[PDB]
């Protein structure tokens, strides 16, 4: 049915149509070709210079001295979606409230890439997921 | 489905009622004609009728009928399976 | 035949076959190594959940691959013997055409090499199993200690643990032993490296076997009895 | 029913068959079928053969 | 399950291209070459203090006028390193003479691609291709130094200067403004250990940073720990005169 | 309907559906044709040679080829120029395909 | 976006097409532009090269096959180093055992039997390069276009790679010119030059960015370049 | 009722962003500069990508911008 | 999923991949009858030319294998010829190394035993033609074997194959259930085939022609197929009965 | 549903899906016709030109195996090549042990089995080609048609490509008039007319003829080209009667 009202058999009105999916895998040859999704723009992993505009989005709200080289943390990280980038940074701020410190320093970031990636290397969603692509 | 003996009777019916220049090939049609059902000579009558439309003819040739037998039998074949009875 | 491409990379980069190897390593027993001024020792967890276990006639975590190179292992028990198979051919082939008794880096580098190729070789799954090799090259007595994993790279310690709480080994590890200071003699190696065992063991002086391997091909293990003594003297020693 | 009613022609806009492109052969066959039993009946008629139903 | 010889809907073979990004993994390869000789630094990263960082090599001698670097998964490349010494090896007791670099990166090329599920007797040795690159540096009297990159895409380019490894991307954007044509043995040394500086996560010091050169009179020589330690202290000095 | 295997045997067959009309891909003379009644809506040139870009497309459906139209006139809008150029067309089939990695010296 | 018919060789999809051998086509949409023409007494390869970066030298390009025979690569180099190494031998098997100059024509069908008996076999990836073949026998002038399919054609001049319409567009205009052009091979190499400026999308011709080969009824076959090309620009 | 998860908060300058804005701001925003050259603008976006790559971040942003 | 392409058992415990083969038999509607003579044998099988263009002389699904064996296919034609060949070296070999002529048993139980390995590798597909084998063998007399994709095979009085086949095997029947005997009597070769065609009038309903039959007839130490002259004698035959 | 992705499985019908759809990639290639004469046999196959670049003749599309069996083909264009390179083994090492050259009902089995056994496994893939093939022996003309499924029959004409439809009933026509069995030298000019008139469906991109013939009494029994001036009377008598 949906199928069927994006090429009608009248002009339809002024629709634009928005598609987000976790697997284009899945999707029917009707839905893909252009006059009904007419332009693939694909969110792909951040290269290394995306990974550093992602730390400056999430920081900018913390306390953090000034000595922190946000490009020595991010040339640490692997290859990593901005998901991951998030809880990189909540843990910080964790160790930094666990070890009664109002201000975070360049030691509890370190500590913070170690335990995202280490343990989760193991729960990475985007190792099965980017094999459907 | 129609046998082998029968089939030549059903053409017979429906070549009868069209216009015709006197037909001699269904002793050659009957022969290409496999697993064709009673729906399929009726419509072959027809579609011999549509090339005597383009030719502008007025009756059907028996070269139009060797063409119609083709031409029914390529599709029919291809994109329907018909069912095995029990 | 049978070659299917078992090891193949992922889009992160890594091999998962490779990386699901290692963490087979670390639900093994735990073997601990440290050299001292002129002696290696390797200290080796028991499994003494069992009982009703003869320990006469039962194959120990320590197996000499030459008169002078020792080796102890992580991991699978069953696929350790295939690298022990291998290590004791190699070392009997090198004495043969070259002559003089292998190096302890030579024979590290044929076991880690082995490692290495069951990681290409289609039909085949990584080994599950890191090692200890140890020993002293022959006419010298700098102590050597090497480890291998199923990756297949190499690399010499000064003092290394594998297996199943090792985080906590190495960390006392990395506080008692002083790099330039070796412990002083054969007696003091043994005590720091029973001291750091009985963290993670949670005592039992059956549970331990420790076996010390000196310059000149002195291998020698030492027995309960020992062990026993020294762990109440540390205990007693800690304790007071 | 209401729905029928408004299935019916509101005028589907002006395509012309120059603004198919391409696909001549696909044109005919199908105003042989469709277009022709409608107007030129009577051709059909003296010919004796049915018309092509879909 | 996709095989390994599988293209993708744009035509890369995807295990050749996945290989790509374990390089990116890898510690830091850097390599200038100058007209006086090439000079080859590695970050080692050892991974504890307990771990000796002596023992960890990256650099190796192939012949006394080829030398080699290393970056990804280095034991893949024990096996790639085995079959050059061959070739080179080989090639000298055929032709009484020592191989070209650009001869001998190409056979080492030819190698790389060998993947496969097997058909008939062919020989296919692995599974998926060496999961390393290599810098493989050198000089023969017919075209002075030269400087490769050979990578598993099974295609090799000649540089002035490259560098691979974990500072890739910063680590060349240094190089394209520093070097020229006209700079000394002496020079690209200090050059090669402020580019590693600058990418490097550790501090510098002369136990976990490595220097080799190649020069036609001397060979192919490793820096002992003690000379590395000069340079170290010389380029704290050239930054603090200004 | 675009999957005629499926249909079972008695919604087919003559006498119900008596004519079975097959639509092939357009042939590349037809890419021709095609691009040239869509293009009169939106603004052109002389420079355009529709013959080039007819060759180019390689198994393009008649709704593809009406994209690679809209498409030309999309980059034609963000440089900001009068009219659509030759350059515009044969960047629009690029945008089209699915291509989004060009050539990172993969290939010699 | 990915087909469920993208598994080996093997399989058909139900449009009849083979999936892989498509894709194998693409390698060659991605590499760099490379324009051959013949006339009746020369044949020409005309090679935009590419390098990485700046720091970077440029790729090879132009084999020399024997000193009769020579091809242009545009796509993934390996599967190019197996298909030229391949000629090399076919050509020295024939002037060893039958004392021939291997005839163009037939390097061409040898060339293509060895390209099919991949794409029938499971395991096997397609050869995924386009290669121009010219060379001058018996027979005169002659240049062969080999697709991964493994279809070999006989042209007066075609292109491949990156943006080639744009090339192949002026030579269907000027076949009829360059083709009487004999007995004089300065000109031809000219045509040739002309053809691929116009498939640059602004990459600018270069004294180290071009390469030129010739083969003719006097010449063998050599490759100009750095310096020796820039007479020609 | 349209929340708001700012367009800054969208990581980097990225080409994919912009993709996003001619499809679905410019034509109710500005057509004045479609209608000279007689474009019909695009209408679907499919975004896909690994979990975790703000797929639906880009959605809220441009579920106010609208 | 993969229990149903390849020959493993299913879950239930049947082999469907070859209960598929036996389907694929039945899609070229043939019709086959075959009777025991009393020094002879006789089989004629429907011979249906669906083309004007087609030569009406090589569609045949009467192959000779040796002087001894006769073959008659039912079943899709390029399975019949690999089949054929296969029939056609083992007669030969058995020849060359034990000095006789192969009878027709052993060649019936050389071809059942191909086929079950057929079922047992993963990689083979069950080849989908029934081959039913006439002989006049020498120790038994005259015999019929009838071999199929499974693997199983079995000695005939009389036998039919074919989509219309249950119609033929009621006459069969019914014929030994009046007669009380094992195999039709009449010395003569000529009369066994007056009367196999009787049958296959009645049980398809259809009326022959001499180009809608082809007939085999194995006799000591030959095996023919009757030409399209001698089938119009038959035919007459009847006629005039 | 799993029955389409392989080779020699059995869907629960009775068909091997892979080798229908082998005929689906065999009815795109170019329109093919083969007619037997009383003496002999003519192929004749319609060779599109793409482009002003292809070289005009010199791109034959008719391979010849030994001195005496012409094949042509339609589908896809390597993969026939390599059927061809197949048969030319086989026909020179029956040519090696029995000293006669290879008659033609026997060649027409020895590519059938090489054929029928690329249906039989997962790891090969069913050929996509139609084959016409025929010549002369001892025992006189024949002709074969090869579906890629792996049958062959005898025929009096035979026809491949998109132009199958129009081709055979353009055969029957000519089996009509001339039951007789039409002389080889007239054969030339009726396989012309043939081919053009197949060729009003695809009149987009004009073409260029290639005939052949091998007859008993005209080339004695050899296989050749039709070449020169027989060739040029061809084109000149199918184009003056469908003006
Ligand atoms: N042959 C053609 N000539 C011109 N325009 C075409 C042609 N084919 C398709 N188009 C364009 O593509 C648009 C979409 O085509 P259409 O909706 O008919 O696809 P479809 O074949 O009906 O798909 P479905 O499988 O959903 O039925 C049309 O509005 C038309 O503008
Ligand atoms: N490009 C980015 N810039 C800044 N933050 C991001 C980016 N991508 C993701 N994030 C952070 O990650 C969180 C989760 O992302 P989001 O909910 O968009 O996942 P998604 O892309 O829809 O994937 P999935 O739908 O599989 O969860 C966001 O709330 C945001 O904080
Ligand atoms: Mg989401």
């Amino acid at each position: 049915e949906l199928i069927t009202q994006l090429d009608g058999f009248d002009p339809r009105g002024n629709i634009k149509v928005m598609f987000a999916t976790n697997r284009p895998n899945t999707l029917d040859p009707a839905l893909l070709r252009p006059g009904r999704i007419d332009r693939k723009v694909e969110f792909s992993l951040p290269d290394l210079e995306g990974r550093a505009n992602i730390f400056r989005i999430h920081s900018k709200s913390m306390s953090v001295e000034r000595g922190i080289r946000w490009e020595l943390i991010s040339r640490l990280c692997p290859n990593s979606t901005g998901a991951e980038l998030r809880s990189v940074c909540t843990e910080a701020g964790m160790f930094a409230i666990r070890a009664r410190r109002k201000v975070a320093t360049e030691k509890d970031f370190l500590k913070a890439v170690d335990k995202v990636i280490s343990g989760y290397k193991k729960f990475s969603s985007t190792s099965r997921y980017m094999q459907y692509n | 489905l129609p046998n082998e003996a029968g089939r030549l009777e059903i053409f017979k019916i429906h070549t009868a009622k069209v216009k015709k220049t006197g037909e001699f090939d269904f002793e050659a049609a009957v022969k290409m004609s496999d697993g064709f059902n009673g729906a399929d000579i009726r419509n072959c009558a027809t579609e011999a009728g549509f090339f005597a439309i383009r030719d502008d003819r007025d009756h059907i040739n028996p070269d139009d009928l060797m063409k119609a037998v083709r031409k029914v039998a390529e599709v029919k074949k291809l994109e329907g399976t018909i069912e095995y009875q029990k | 035949g049978y070659d299917r491409a078992l090891s193949i990379f992922s889009p992160d980069g890594h091999i998962f076959q490779v990386e699901y190897a290692l963490e087979a390593v670390k639900r093994g027993t735990c073997a601990v190594g440290v050299k001292g001024k002129n002696c290696v020792v390797l200290g080796c967890e028991r499994r003494s959940t069992l009982k009703l276990q003869d320990t006469r006639i039962t194959p120990s975590k320590v197996s000499k691959i030459d008169s002078h190179v020792v080796l102890s292992f992580s991991g699978l028990n069953a696929d350790s013997r295939i690298l022990i198979e291998k290590a004791r051919v190699e070392a009997q082939s090198h004495r043969l055409t070259l002559e003089d008794p292998v190096t302890v880096e030579y024979l590290t580098r044929y076991v880690a090499g082995v490692q290495q190729r069951y990681t290409q070789s289609g039909g085949v799954r990584p080994f599950g199993v890191s090692t200890l090799i140890a020993g002293f090259d022959p006419r010298d007595d700098e102590p050597k200690l090497y480890q291998t994993e199923p990756s297949g790279i190499y690399s010499s310690w000064s003092a290394q643990t594998i297996g199943r709480n090792s985080k906590t080994v190495r960390e006392f590890l990395e506080k008692n032993y002083d790099r330039k200071e070796p412990p002083a003699t054969v007696e003091e190696c043994v005590k720091l490296t029973v001291r750091s065992l009985l963290e993670v063991v949670q005592t039992g002086a059956k549970n331990i076997e420790i076996t010390v391997v000196k310059p000149d091909s002195d291998i020698v293990a030492l027995s309960s009895e020992e062990i026993n003594q020294y762990v109440t003297q540390i205990e007693q020693e800690k304790q007071e | 029913d209401s729905r029928v009613k408004a299935m019916e022609v509101d005028e589907k806009p002006t395509e012309t068959y120059s603004d198919v492109g391409g696909l001549d052969k696909q044109i005919e066959e199908l105003v042989e079928a469709i277009v022709l039993p409608m107007k030129r009946a009577d051709k059909f008629k003296d010919m004796g053969i049915r018309a092509p139903k879909g | 399950d996709r095989g390994v010889s599988t293209f993708s809907p744009e035509g890369r073979l995807f295990q050749v291209e996945y290989s790509l990004e374990a390089i990116k993994l890898g510690s830091t390869a850097i390599g200038i070459a100058t007209k006086e000789g090439v000079v080859l630094g590695v970050e080692k990263r050892a991974t504890s203090p307990l771990l000796e960082s002596d023992s960890i090599e990256k650099i190796v001698e192939i012949d006394r006028h080829i030398g080699c670097a290393m970056s990804g998964l280095t034991a893949d490349a024990r096996s790639m390193i085995e079959h050059a010494r061959t070739a080179a090896v080989t090639h000298n007791l055929y032709y009484d003479e020592d191989i070209n670099v650009e001869s001998l990166t190409q056979s080492v090329c030819d190698l790389a691609l060998r993947f496969g599920e097997g058909a008939s007797g062919e020989e296919r040795l692995m599974s998926r291709p060496f999961g390393v690159a290599l810098l493989i540096a050198g000089h023969d009297a017919d075209d002075g130094y030269q400087l490769f990159h050979a990578e598993p895409s099974g295609t090799f380019y000649r540089y002035n200067a490259k560098a691979i490894g974990s500072g890739s991307e910063g680590a060349q954007a240094e190089l394209l403004n520093e070097w020229h044509s006209s700079l000394t043995l002496k020079e690209a040394e200090l050059l090669v250990l402020k580019i590693l500086k600058q990418v490097m996560e550790e501090k510098l010091d002369e136990n976990n940073a490595q220097l080799s050169c190649i020069t036609k009179q001397d060979g192919f020589k490793i820096y002992d720990n003690e000379k590395t330690a000069e340079l170290i202290k010389e380029l704290k000095e050239k930054e603090a005169a200004e | 309907t675009n999957r005629v295997d499926v249909l079972d045997p008695a919604l087919l067959r003559s006498g119900r559906l008596d004519r079975k009309i097959e639509f092939p891909l357009p042939s590349e003379d037809s890419r021709a044709q095609i691009l040239q009644i869509h293009s009169r809506k939106m603004t052109t040139d002389d420079d355009i040679n529709w013959q080039e870009l007819a060759r180019s497309t390689d198994e393009f459906n008649g709704a593809q080829l009406k994209a690679v139209t809209v498409e030309a006139g999309m980059i034609a809008l963000r440089n900001g120029q009068s009219s659509v150029k030759h350059e515009d067309f044969v960047e629009g089939i690029s945008e089209v395909q699915a291509r989004k990695s060009k050539s990172v010296s993969f290939y010699a | 976006f990915r087909n469920n018919y993208d598994g080996d060789t093997v399989t058909f999809s139900p449009t009849g097409r083979l999936f892989q051998v498509e894709y194998a086509l693409e390698a060659i949409k991605q590499g760099s532009v490379t324009v051959g023409l013949r006339s009746n007494t020369h044949a020409v390869l005309v090679a935009l090269k590419r390098n990485a970066d700046e720091l970077s030298s440029y790729q090879k390009k132009i084999i020399k096959c024997d000193e009769h025979m020579g091809l242009s690569l545009a796509g993934l180099a390996p599967d190019a180093r197996v298909l030229s190494n391949y000629l090399r031998q076919q050509c020295n098997y024939s002037s060893l055992v039958f004392n021939r100059k291997l005839a163009v024509e037939r390097a061409g069908h040898l060339l293509c039997d060895k390209a099919q008996k991949n794409t029938q076999s499971y395991g096997g990836r397609p050869y995924g390069v386009g290669l121009l073949i010219i060379g001058y026998d018996k027979s005169g002038a002659h240049l062969l276009e080999f697709q991964p399919s493994g279809n070999v054609t006989e042209l007066y001049g075609t292109a491949i790679g990156a943006r080639s319409q744009g090339a192949k567009t002026y030579l269907e205009r000027t076949l009829d010119t360059f083709i009487k052009i004999d007995g004089n091979p300065d000109e031809l190499i000219k045509a040739g030059v002309e053809a691929i400026s116009q498939s640059l999308r602004d990459e600018s011709l270069t004294v180290d960015n071009l390469s030129i080969a010739i083969v003719g009824k006097d010449t063998p076959f050599t490759i100009y370049d750095g310096e020796a090309v820039a007479k020609y620009i | 009722e349209k929340p708001d998860v700012t367009y800054s908060d969208v990581g980097g300058c990225k080409d994919q962003i912009e993709k996003l804005r001619e499809v679905v701001e410019l034509p109710l925003l500005s057509p004045e500069r479609f209608a000279t050259l007689g474009i019909d603008p695009p209408k679907g976006i499919l975004l896909y990508g690994p979990p975790g790559t703000g797929k639906t971040l880009c959605a809220r942003a441009v579920a106010n911008r609208t | 999923g993969y229990d149903r392409h390849i020959t493993i058992f299913s879950p239930e415990g049947r082999l469907y991949q070859v209960e598929y083969a036996f389907k694929a038999t039945n899609q070229t509607n043939i019709n086959s009858l075959a009777v025991r003579g009393k020094d002879c044998t006789v089989v004629i099988s429907q011979k249906k030319v669906p083309d004007k263009l087609l030569d009406p002389t090589t569609v045949s699904y009467i192959f000779c294998i040796s002087r001894t064996i006769g073959m008659v296919v039912n079943g899709p034609i390029p399975d019949a010829r690999n089949a054929a060949l296969r029939a056609k070296a083992e007669a030969a070999e058995f020849r060359y190394k034990y000095g006789y002529d192969m009878p027709c048993d052993v060649l019936a139980k050389r071809m059942a035993n191909l086929s079950q390995i057929y079922t047992q590798r993963a990689y083979m597909r069950p080849l989908g033609v029934i081959l039913t084998f006439v002989s006049v063998d020498e120790e038994l007399g005259p015999s019929i074997y009838k071999t199929d994709p499974a693997g199983y095979y079995v000695g005939y009085k009389a036998t039919a194959t074919g989509p219309k086949q249950q119609e033929i095997t009621t006459n069969l029947e019914n014929h030994f259930k009046k007669s009380k005997i094992d195999h039709i009597n009449e010395e003569s070769w000529e009369k066994v085939v007056e009367f196999a065609i009787t049958h296959m009038i009645d049980a398809l309903g259809t009326e022959f022609s001499k180009n809608d039959l082809e007939v085999g007839v194995a006799t000591k130490d030959k095996f023919f197929t009757l030409s399209a002259e001698n089938i119009e004698e038959r035919l007459v035959a009847i006629a005039e009965q | 549903t799993g029955y389409d992705l392989s080779n020699s499985v059995f869907s629960p019908d009775g068909r091997n899906f892979q080798v229908e759809y082998a005929v689906k990639a065999v009815e795109n290639g170019t329109t093919s016709i083969g007619i037997k004469c009383n003496d002999g046999v003519v192929f004749a196959v319609e060779k599109l030109i793409t482009s002003k670049l292809l070289v005009p003749q010199k791109n034959v599309k008719i391979q010849v195996v030994d001195r005496h069996i012409g094949c042509v083909y339609s589908g896809l264009i390597p993969d026939g090549r390599h059927l061809v390179n197949r048969g030319r083994e086989e026909a020179a090492s029956f040519k090696k042990l029995y000293k006669t050259p290879i008659p033609i009902p026997a060649f027409a089995d020895r590519l059938g089995q090489y054929v029928q056994a690329h249906t039989l496994y997962n790891s090969v893939r069913p050929f996509g080609v139609s084959t016409i093939f025929g010549g002369v022996d001892k025992n006189g003309a024949h002709l074969y048609m090869l579906e890629p499924s792996g049958s062959y029959w005898g025929y009096k004409g035979a026809a491949t490509g998109k132009g199958r439809q129009s081709a055979k009933a353009e055969l029957e026509k000519l089996v009509d008039h001339h039951p007789e069995g039409l002389s080889a030298r007239e054969a030339v000019k009726q396989a012309a007319k043939i081919i053009y008139l197949a060729h009003e469906d695809n009149k987009e991109k004009d073409f260029e003829l290639e005939i052949s013939w091998c007859s008993l009494s005209e080339t004695n029994g050899l296989h050749k080209f039709v070449k020169g001036d027989l060739l040029q009377e061809a084109i000149d008598f199918a184009q003056k009667e469908i003006n």
